[PDB]
């Protein structure tokens, strides 16, 4: 279980990065 | 010997339309005048570098062309590598624009092919081996 | 024709996954083909392939035989033109650090050709020959192989493998 944990906060981090970097571009093309 | 047409080689090839023609010229009086003075072969590949930043870096709001040229002239290996190109280009028109030999390379070329081919089509043997060995050597001094 | 239909395509696919698309890259590869092949039988011996890897990227002889067999996948003990326009394509300036975040893209596959068995699981060999092919420290292979390998199986499947890229490619980025 305690592996499980593990793996799912880092699939929920890489989510997380991958919408941050999303939105970042996002920004860049509006603004841009 | 280049054997290329002079109107091949000077096609005012330079992608931004500067004439090759009209750098050539300059590197020539450069030269001369140089040589005149003898300026050492280091200061001389260093004029050399400049004129040719100075011909893409003639105003560089005459068109973006000029600024990723002269960028990439400001770098070294590009440089070095696009200056080295167009050093022999402005040398096989200087030399265009001033028989028996291209006969006699062409001849040697086609013996030699036809050697290679037939060992290539042909063979545990040490001579074999080597000679393949020296035909890669030629390719590769060649290239 | 462009060189075939095919090789345009795949220009076309090279440009949109390089930033630079460069000058006659495929033509520059294809003249060092026929350089090798002057048979012209359109595919190339192990001699001719060893010697001009030996002569343009210095690489180890033996190197240069484990390569010649990931590229050979059809064993006919000839490599064809194709597959060595991929092999210089794979290189692609492989000194420059710029080139390894595009290695590390790999190509439409991106996981088929670490892949040498083929079987969608790539063995810790197959991993080893790559790091031969690109300079990757021991240690950080394992750590890699480590973090990859959740299940304890010792083997990469394909959508590890995609999501493992994608996470290095993010952080490269970055």
């Amino acid at each position: 279980l305690e592996r499980n944990l593990a793996i799912m906060e880092e699939k929920q981090i890489i989510l997380k990065r991958q919408q941050e970097e999303v939105n970042r571009l996002m920004n860049t093309q509006k603004s841009g | 010997t280049a054997n290329v047409s002079v109107s091949d080689v000077c096609e005012d090839f330079d992608e931004e339309g500067k004439s090759v023609r009209n750098r050539i010229r300059k590197y020539s009086q450069t030269i001369s005048i140089r040589d005149s003075l003898n300026l050492e072969p280091e200061e001389i590949q260093q004029q050399a570098r400049r004129e040719l930043e100075l011909c893409h870096g003639r105003s560089l709001e005459h068109g973006e062309d000029h600024e990723e040229s002269e960028t990439s002239l400001a770098s070294s290996t590009s440089e070095s590598l696009i200056f080295s190109l167009w050093k022999p280009h402005r040398t096989y028109w200087t030399e265009q624009q001033n028989l028996p030999l291209m006969e006699l390379m062409e001849t040697e070329v086609l013996d030699i092919l036809k050697k290679a081919l037939i060992t290539y089509r042909s063979r545990n043997h040490f001579m074999t081996k080597e000679l393949q060995g020296y035909i890669e050597g030629i390719r590769k001094r060649r290239n | 024709m462009k060189l075939t239909p095919g090789c345009f395509l795949w220009y076309l696919y090279m440009d949109k996954i390089y930033c630079l698309l460069s000058l006659r890259n495929v033509k520059a590869l294809m003249v060092y083909f026929h350089l090798l092949d002057v048979h012209h039988r359109n595919t190339l011996n192990d001699v001719l392939f060893f010697h001009f890897l030996q002569h343009v990227t210095n690489l180890n002889k033996s190197q240069i035989g484990m390569i010649f067999d990931l590229l050979d996948w059809t064993a006919v003990g000839e490599i064809g033109f194709d597959q060595f326009y991929v092999l210089i394509c794979i290189l692609l300036a492989h000194q420059d650090h710029l080139e390894d975040h595009f290695m590390y893209r790999h190509s439409r596959p991106v996981f088929e050709l670490l892949d040498l068995d083929g079987e969608m699981n790539i063995g810790a060999a197959n991993f080893q020959n790559y790091r031969f092919l690109f300079n990757i420290k021991k240690q950080e292979l394992r750590d890699l192989f480590h973090d990859f390998d959740i299940t304890g199986d010792r083997l990469l499947n394909y959508k590890e493998f995609k999501l493992y890229t994608i996470f290095c490619t993010d952080k490269s980025i970055d």
